[PDB]
């Protein structure tokens, strides 16, 4: 209903959190975000 | 293929461009400059056409050799340190591209061909514009992400400036979520001075003016003629940082000092808050007003939307921030007004409801609460605080002390010799409110002094002493009944005068 | 050939041919107007040119 | 649109030319807009920030602020 914009999106883009945070990892090691993201 | 050596950073201070490193490609730019003069003389001899291919394909081989490899490597390393690092060092980096470009202008003058002195020169400047175009002005990378890292350094070095004043001296509601959310629609710290913030002490405004006017100058002179838009963008980000984060955060610092608003018998946390808001006025309002005025006079180029930065950005922060501070000087005026009014009239039933019609003519809680409330209120800071609001602090806070004289001194409800205790305690406050730091009370509390000699209407001193000059601060039919403000009115037939 | 200056900042502006006629001025940016037919005419009359 | 806000343009531009027919032959050719308070180098802008530091001691800075 609303998590599809919010959190079912996040349940459809779960790995895309760290994958989208990797977008700053070529432009301008990876433990404390990609292992223990809470 | 450098690996981003120290240091990296040592450059994020509240100043101009700073420490390491060179460039080290200005090494390579000088090497391409004397290599440029070398192949300039050589190919000047050994060719037929001149710009072809020296300016044509060997300037192309210059930037294709250097500015492709070494300068995008320099963007990779300088950006690989940080953003505002490579924003300021992008201003310095491309400023060095203008340096060596100007060395190709004088080195262009070492050449002597007119179509080469035409846009074949500006082909080298156009490949300089291509090195510009890899981090092009057409995107929000070169300006809006420069404004974003400028917001990183702006909120960083400016929001966390006045550190314990911005965060925190309150919750912070601090009458900005309380009074301005009600009227325009109390102990919070104790007790010294305007001590970073206000403002802080104009040095944070010199810090935010230093770095923010610094990078504002950097993207100003650096970027193209599309400048007044971003000048209104980052200048409105100074309307964030100064007209909102220092008129309503670092002067919500000062309104956490005006979180001692409504300070009735609470004039100790407004004994250090007169100088705090008074120096928000002085440093923040004077320094930010004249500095934003004359600095804005340079900043406006020729536009009439620049007047929308004059009126709606700047002058509506003088009218809007005038609605911020003077309404918090209206409720701070209610803090000192409720202070002297409530606290100075808070004497008990032997002074402020005295029936002592033939005795008790001395000093009491009118003098102790008038000199304590007011002379601990405004003769702590506000006597030496605002000269930035000189006739307003002194003449208007003392004019409300005259209003407080109408609440404490001309409203001291004592009888026919207790009125003489107002003529030694509220006339003992009339000169004392005129020394209490809110000190305009030498004429209207002196009107309460002659009314105090009128409020002592006994059966031998009721008619003409009440009929004196400023003893018409007692009532028109309540001259003889000047102690009708008391328990007993005027001792057996108060009202034999109006007929 | 007066390569003009941005008068406020003191930086350079674009270049301009200075065409001082008998009684009118043509401070014309001929860039990239390589003519000298319809170049950028910062123009006025000389009788009130200051 | 350049009638629908063409005429909304011009009927505005006359309307203020109504309100600046003030009783002087008002002649309406200044353009200054002052708030409540009345280079040619790289670091001269920093000298303008420090000129505001010269304004930071100027004058008091005194004004009126009451309500």
């Amino acid at each position: 209903v609303l998590c599809d914009k919010l959190w079912s999106c996040i349940q459809g883009q779960t790995v895309s959190l760290y994958l989208k945070l990797y977008t700053v990892i070529d432009k301008h090691k990876n433990d404390i975000i990609s292992a223990f993201e809470e | 293929f450098i690996k981003n050596v120290k240091f990296k950073e040592q450059l994020i201070d509240f100043e101009n461009h700073s420490v390491i490193i060179e460039t080290s490609m200005q090494n390579l730019i000088n090497d391409v400059e004397t290599v440029i003069k070398n192949e300039s003389k050589i190919v000047k001899r050994v060719f037929e056409e001149k710009a072809t291919h020296v300016i044509q394909l060997f300037i192309q081989r210059v930037f294709a050799q250097k500015i492709e490899p070494r300068f995008e490597v320099l963007l990779r390393n300088s950006l690989s340190i940080s953003n505002l690092a490579y924003v300021r060092i992008l201003h310095g980096l491309f400023t060095l591209f203008g340096k060596f470009t100007k060395s190709l202008i004088d080195y262009f003058q070492l050449l002597e061909i007119d179509d080469s002195n035409q846009i074949l020169s500006t082909t080298l400047e156009q490949c300089f514009a291509d090195l510009f175009s890899h981090y092009l002005y057409d995107r929000s990378k070169y300006f809006g992400i420069e404004k974003r890292s400028l917001e990183a350094i702006l909120v960083d070095m400016t929001s966390k400036f006045t550190v314990n004043y911005d965060k925190e001296i309150n919750k912070r509601v601090l009458l900005d979520k309380y009074k301005e959310k009600l009227s325009t629609n109390t102990a919070s710290d104790i007790d010294n001075s305007p001590n970073s913030p206000a403002n802080y002490s104009l040095n944070d405004v010199d810090s935010m003016l230093k770095c923010v006017v610094e990078s504002t100058a950097r993207v100003m002179e650096l970027i193209p003629n599309k400048a007044h838009l971003y000048i209104l963008e980052i200048l409105k980000i100074m309307f964030l940082g100064i007209v909102d984060s220092y008129m309503e955060i670092a002067l919500e610092v000062a309104y956490w000092k005006i979180c001692k608003v409504d300070i009735n018998k609470t004039a100790g946390v407004v004994n250090l808050n007169f100088l705090k808001f008074i120096s928000m006025s002085t440093e923040i309002l004077d320094l930010l007003s004249i500095s934003i005025k004359s600095i804005f006079l340079p900043l406006l180029n020729n536009s009439p939307e620049i007047k929308a930065q004059i009126i709606e950005m700047t002058n509506s922060q003088i009218q809007k921030m005038e609605i911020l501070i003077n309404i918090i000087l209206q409720e701070t005026i209610t803090v000192i007004s409720t202070k002297f009014s409530a606290i100075l009239c808070k004497q008990k039933k032997k002074d402020f409801v005295p029936k002592s019609q033939e005795l008790l003519d001395q000093d009491t809680l009118p003098a102790i609460e008038i000199v304590n409330i007011l002379n601990l209120i405004f003769e702590q800071s506000s006597k030496f605080l605002k000269g930035k609001n000189l006739q307003t602090f002194l003449t208007l806070i003392g004019e409300e002390l005259y209003g407080l004289l109408l609440s404490h001194y001309s409203h001291f409800q004592v009888n026919s010799i207790g009125g003489v205790v107002v003529t030694k305690d509220i006339i003992g406050y009339q000169t004392a409110i005129e020394d209490w730091g809110v000190a305009s009370l030498i004429d209207k509390f002196a009107t309460l002094r002659e009314l105090a000699n009128l409020f002592t209407v006994q059966p031998e001193l009721l008619e003409s002493l009440t009929k004196e000059g400023h003893l018409a601060d007692i009532g028109r039919d309540i001259i003889q009944s000047y102690i009708s403000n008391r328990e007993d009115f005027n001792h057996d037939n108060f009202i034999n005068s109006v007929k | 050939n007066w390569m003009e200056l941005n008068t406020t900042t003191g930086k350079p502006l674009q270049m301009v041919q200075i065409f001082i006629l008998n009684d009118l001025v043509l401070i014309a940016d001929k860039s990239r107007d390589k003519q000298n037919d319809f170049i950028v005419s910062q123009c006025y009359p000389l009788k009130d040119v200051t | 649109f350049n009638k629908i806000w063409g005429k909304l343009l011009d009927e505005i531009e006359l309307l203020l030319v109504r309100y600046i027919n003030d009783p002087e032959l008002i002649s309406s050719n200044n353009g200054s807009i002052k708030p409540i308070n009345g280079e040619d180098n790289s670091s001269v802008k920093d000298q303008a920030f420090e000129l505001k530091a010269l304004l930071k001691d100027i004058f008091p800075g005194f004004s009126v602020s009451s309500n």
